[PDB]
């Protein structure tokens, strides 16, 4: 057992963050107020789930989640929603005044008038863990607090926790539910400042989830709510590994080992499947084959690029439910075939697979229907490189212009970072065109 | 020297005074360092009596200063309606131009006098006319937008 | 980001300002006594952005009135909503400006302005979150286009990261024959630039053209120029007073409506337009972009949309708002900038004005805007050629240069939006 941190930056990360726990519960078994009734040992415990959970003396379950924000409305909510007794209450750290879709006023200005209260926060979590492996940091790119304050955030932490490991969940802003114009500029400065101190990125395309919400879900316009349901549904997936039993990604090393060949392109492509509406409660049950074809349908991808327009570097596949593992490898032995799928020269062509016999979780309200088994690809291609092509894009049309750099320089920032930020992003995609793209 | 007087005194409207001083022999013609007539100043500052009174005793209605300005430009620019026409009266020269190639036609569209418009259309004058820009009366309403000017000098 | 200190300055300042707390208190249900007469809770969410709480379910708004003449004192207590005001936040000095830009920023307002200010601190003090303040005005007098100006400096000076907000109505000979206010406002301009964060453009000149032509009113009044105003007031400041999801920001706006920082004053729009005591979505998003709806004379269509906001108010699908806005922007896409991707932003709210089921408001950054700009310059320099009454100002003791500055500025701000109207991105 080694215990893992999460932090929730920003209205984004605070609001799939509450998503993410209230699931969390419910496959471990947690009611809101704490209480797990299927653990014996009280007051401690070496099980996989105290990764995420600590203890107290009277059996009380507590997740070692950190929730910051520079303004106090998204956080209120989480402290009087259903599981407000859950939370430790000074893990919940708000501001008055936001970074106003600003990076500057997130990284210069509004966010050092917090940052270190931020981490005497996180360094009593970290006081409490008997072995932290690394932490879990979710947060915007478009949003002032998600790419100001987290890039501020990363930095501090690379300083104080150094050898540890530092993953990220972040929004790929989209127009269907963008909130400013200026996002684009927010998401290319907080990427070069947390290049470096990242070991690696899920990437999470509001507007591959937007899609899947409309076209599988059956929802018109899909809200908040409906996308972060989703998001926390994938999260969980990806995170089962380091909550339970298994041999596949059981610590934070693993994933970069696994998924990660170069430090600077740490970027893996999320694939779920199946996603099917609740109101069809008795739909035909998906075999193993069915859904292993699903995960490279781009359909159900979570950052909308074309997999076959790219290698692959890396391919992880995480089962969950009714699966037999020989049902798998006939599946893998089709579609290592059948299917437009290329590696690169310099990566041993496989695909790890790792299996959870527990079928998944669904959140009472939720859009989701039951299924019995649920497959989560983490696979790195060189085709992400296009979500940061289409990024770069409208980043160029505006700085020619230097349109809203004004709000950026004003507030201790300078425009020499503007520049400097996008060579970083050149200097990206150019690597992965040297590998192959 | 009452020259001087009755600059002041055509400015500040004392009806009195003007006839004081041009009992004693006043130049009514008298122009201050800028080429300002008395005429020039009573038309500016609305002072319809002291217009009519100047125009009995010799006063040209027609004279300008270093910028070329009659006293119907400044007149037409400022919106004296009265003035305006007692001007006119008198053989006001409709089309006079100054030294940016304005007539009392642009002035008073430009400052959309439209019942000035109206006088100086009556009274011939002319919509060809162009400035230092070739801007026609014409031209000015059509650039800002002015329906109702346009309207007018679409008679 | 919460409270909003409002400053309403001058005959045209305080007469406008007044309707606005008449519209406001009336879609928030506050009697002219104070209480709250409402019958929906959503009526006192962020209801401390335009008011304080007093004791007994007491709402008092949080305006402050400036006026040099007296005469405008008596003018807004013998009001409906008059007695609302605290009699404390009413500043009127001995005399008036009578159209002097020169007699309300450097001399009468002057010894009046500082008893402003303390009185701005005393609200300033008592708000709990102050994010930034909104003036009413007009800038073809001599109070609330002189002394408003300059009443905007001091207050930056003593807070400078708040964001400045002006209503400013333009002047125009429709409404008022007087050839001294295109320098009034000329001047107030080269303040407005510098001195405010973003600037609403109310024209006289379109309100009369409204009235007039689209309203079938022969001799419009006030009353029927104002009664645009507060229609246009109360919906540009929709999210300010209700949830929603843009959760109220002064700073939030202009960061996505101000990309250069000198061109911040808006263009807006609303439609459907009523006279007095007298849509679907497609007819709401058509009107909305229509000339004939805008509050300032200009047609769009003769430049480009660099930043756009548009507010509905009502009861409508949420898809169908989403379809025909990116409609409007498929049909009209050579009106938009090319170089800002994504510059339309499309809100909603449920509560829609009194007497309509369903409104629009826009919020455009348009560079047709120096139609507006050319014709107050014109009348500028036609004036300024032959100095007429330029000793009324200079003797007050004003520079003859800062005419020339402030022509030379506004020149130069009609001259940047022409280079951006015709930028590429290629
Ligand atoms: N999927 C999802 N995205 C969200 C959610 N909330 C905000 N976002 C995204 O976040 C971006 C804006 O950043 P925010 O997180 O809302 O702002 P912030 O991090 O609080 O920083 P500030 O600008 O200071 O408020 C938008 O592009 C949204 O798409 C959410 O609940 N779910
Ligand atoms: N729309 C509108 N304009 C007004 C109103 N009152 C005055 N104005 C305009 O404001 C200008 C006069 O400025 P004013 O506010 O009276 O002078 P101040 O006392 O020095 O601020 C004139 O050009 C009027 O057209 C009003 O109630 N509504
Ligand atoms: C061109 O891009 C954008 C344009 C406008 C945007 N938001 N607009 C507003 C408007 C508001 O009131 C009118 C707000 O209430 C004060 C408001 O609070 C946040 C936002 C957002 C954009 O990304
Ligand atoms: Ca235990
Ligand atoms: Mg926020």
């Amino acid at each position: 057992m080694r215990e893992c941190i999460s932090i929730h930056v920003g209205q984004a990360g605070v609001q799939i963050g509450n998503a993410c726990w209230e699931l969390y519960c419910l496959e471990h078994g947690i009611q809101p107020d704490g209480q797990m009734p299927s653990d014996k040992t009280i007051g401690g415990g070496d099980d996989s789930f105290n990764t995420f959970f600590s203890e107290t003396g009277a059996g009380k379950h507590v997740p070692r989640a950190v929730f910051v924000d520079l303004e106090p409305t998204v956080i209120d909510e989480v402290r009087t929603g259903t599981y407000r007794q859950l939370f430790h209450p000074e893990q919940l750290i708000t501001g008055k005044e936001d970074a106003a879709n600003n990076y500057a006023r997130g990284h210069y200005t509004i966010g050092k008038e917090i940052i270190d209260l931020v981490l005497d926060r996180i360094r009593k979590l970290a006081d409490q863990c008997t072995g932290l492996q690394g932490f879990l940091v979710f947060h915007s790119f478009g949003g002032g607090t998600g790419s100001g304050f987290t890039s501020l955030l990363m930095e501090r932490l690379s300083v104080d926790y150094g050898k540890k490991s530092k993953l990220e969940f972040s929004i790929y802003p989209a127009p269907q539910v963008s909130t400013a114009v200026v996002e684009p500029y927010n998401s290319i400065l907080t990427t070069h400042t947390t290049l470096e101190h990242s070991d690696c990125a899920f990437m999470v395309d509001n507007e591959a989830i937007y899609d899947i919400c409309r076209r599988n879900l059956d929802i018109e316009r899909p809200t908040y709510t409906n996308l972060n349901r989703l998001i926390s549904q994938i999260v969980s997936s990806i995170t089962a590994s380091l909550r339970f039993d298994g041999a596949l990604n059981v610590d934070l090393t693993e994933f970069q080992t696994n998924l990660v060949p170069y430090p600077r392109i740490h970027f893996p492509l999320a694939t779920y499947a199946p996603v099917i509406s609740a109101e069809k409660a008795y739909h035909e049950q998906l075999s193993v084959a069915e859904i292993t074809n699903a995960c490279f349908e781009p359909a159900n991808q979570m950052v909308k690029c074309d997999p076959r327009h790219g290698k692959y570097m890396a391919c992880c596949l995480l089962y969950r439910g009714d699966v037999v593992p020989k049902d798998v490898n006939a599946a893998i032995a089709t579609i290592k075939t059948k299917r437009s799928i290329q590696f690169v020269d310099w990566c041993p062509t496989g695909f790890k697979v790792g299996i959870n016999y527990q079928p998944p979780t669904v959140v009472p309200g939720g859009d989701l229907a039951k299924v019995q088994r649920a497959v989560c690809m983490l696979s790195n291609t060189t085709a992400i490189a296009e979500a940061w092509a289409r990024l770069d894009h409208k980043f160029d049309l505006m700085y020619a212009k230097r349109a809203f750099v004004h709000w950026y320089v004003g507030e201790g920032m300078e425009e020499g970072e503007f520049s400097e930020a996008r060579e970083d992003m050149a200097a990206l995609e150019k690597d992965y065109e040297e590998v192959g793209v | 020297d009452l020259g001087k007087k009755l600059l002041e005194a055509a400015r500040a409207g004392q009806d009195d005074e003007v006839r004081i001083l041009m009992a004693n022999g006043a130049d009514v013609n008298a122009t201050d360092a800028s080429g300002l007539t008395p005429l020039h100043l009573a038309a500016t500052y609305g002072h319809l009596e002291i217009v009519e009174v100047l125009l009995k005793h010799g006063a040209d209605v027609n004279a300008i200063d270093i910028m070329g300005s009659t006293p119907l430009h400044l007149a037409a620019l400022i919106g004296h309606l009265e003035i305006v026409e007692v001007l006119l009266k008198h053989g006001a020269d409709v089309n006079a131009v100054d030294t940016w190639g304005d007539t009392p036609l642009h002035l008073a569209a430009i400052m959309g006098h439209l019942e000035i418009v109206e006088v100086l259309l009556k009274h011939g004058a002319d919509v060809n006319a162009q400035d230092k820009f070739g801007k026609t009366a014409f031209d000015i309403s059509i650039d800002n937008g002015n329906e109702d000017l346009a309207e007018i000098l679409q008679k | 980001m919460r409270e909003i200190v409002h400053i309403q300055a001058g005959q045209c300042g305080n007469q406008i300002g007044a309707k606005f707390w008449e519209v406001i208190s009336d879609e928030h249900g506050i009697d002219p006594t104070g209480s709250y007469h409402g019958d929906s809770d959503l009526q006192l969410e962020r209801i401390n952005v335009y008011y304080n709480e007093a004791t007994g379910n007491k709402y008092v708004p949080r305006a402050i009135l400036v006026d040099l003449e007296p005469g405008t004192m008596d003018s807004v207590r013998s009001g409906p909503f008059g007695q609302i005001f605290r009699p404390d936040n009413f500043v009127f000095g001995q005399s008036g400006a009578g159209n002097n830009w020169a007699k309300g920023h450097y001399t009468e307002g002057a010894e009046l302005v500082d008893s402003v200010l303390d009185v701005v601190r005393k609200e300033s003090e008592s708000c709990d979150c102050l994010q930034g303040f909104q003036l009413t005005h007009s800038l073809g007098g001599g109070t609330g286009s002189g002394m408003g100006t300059l009443l905007i400096s001091k207050i930056r000076e003593e807070y400078p990261d708040r964001i400045m907000n002006t209503f400013s109505v333009m002047p125009s000979p429709k409404v008022s024959d007087t050839v001294v206010e295109p320098y009034n406002a000329t001047l107030s301009v080269h303040q407005l630039v510098e001195n405010t964060d973003e600037t609403y453009c109310i024209d006289n000149e379109a309100l009369y053209d409204i009235c007039f032509r689209t309203l079938k009113l022969t001799t419009p009044t006030y009353g029927d120029l104002n009664h645009l105003v507060s229609a246009t007031m109360s919906g540009v400041t929709t999210c300010l007073r209700f949830p929603g999801q843009l959760n109220a920001d002064l700073r939030k706006l202009a960061v996505n409506m101000v990309p250069f920082p000198r061109l911040h004053f808006f263009m807006p729009g609303f439609a459907p337009l009523t006279s007095r005591g007298s849509l679907t979505v497609p007819e709401l998003t058509q009107q909305m972009f229509d000339s004939k709806n805008m509050m300032a004379a200009c047609d769009p269509r003769h430049g480009r949309y660099l930043t756009v906001a548009a507010i509905f108010r009502g009861r409508m699908s949420m898809k169908e708002v989403d379809e025909q806005m990116l409609n409007v922007q498929n049909k009209n896409s050579s009106y938009f900038v090319e170089w800002i991707p994504n510059n339309v932003k499309t809100a909603v709210c449920d509560i829609p004005p009194r007497g309509l089921k369903m409104s629009a408001t826009f919020i455009g950054n348009s560079t047709a805007i120096q139609e507006l700009f050319k014709r107050i310059s014109e009348q500028f320099t036609a004036m300024f050629r032959r100095k007429a009454f330029l000793h009324w100002y200079t003797g007050e003791g004003m520079d003859e240069m800062e005419f020339t500055e402030a022509e030379s500025n506004m020149n130069d701000l009609v001259s940047e939006y022409q280079q951006y109207q015709d930028a590429t991105a290629d």
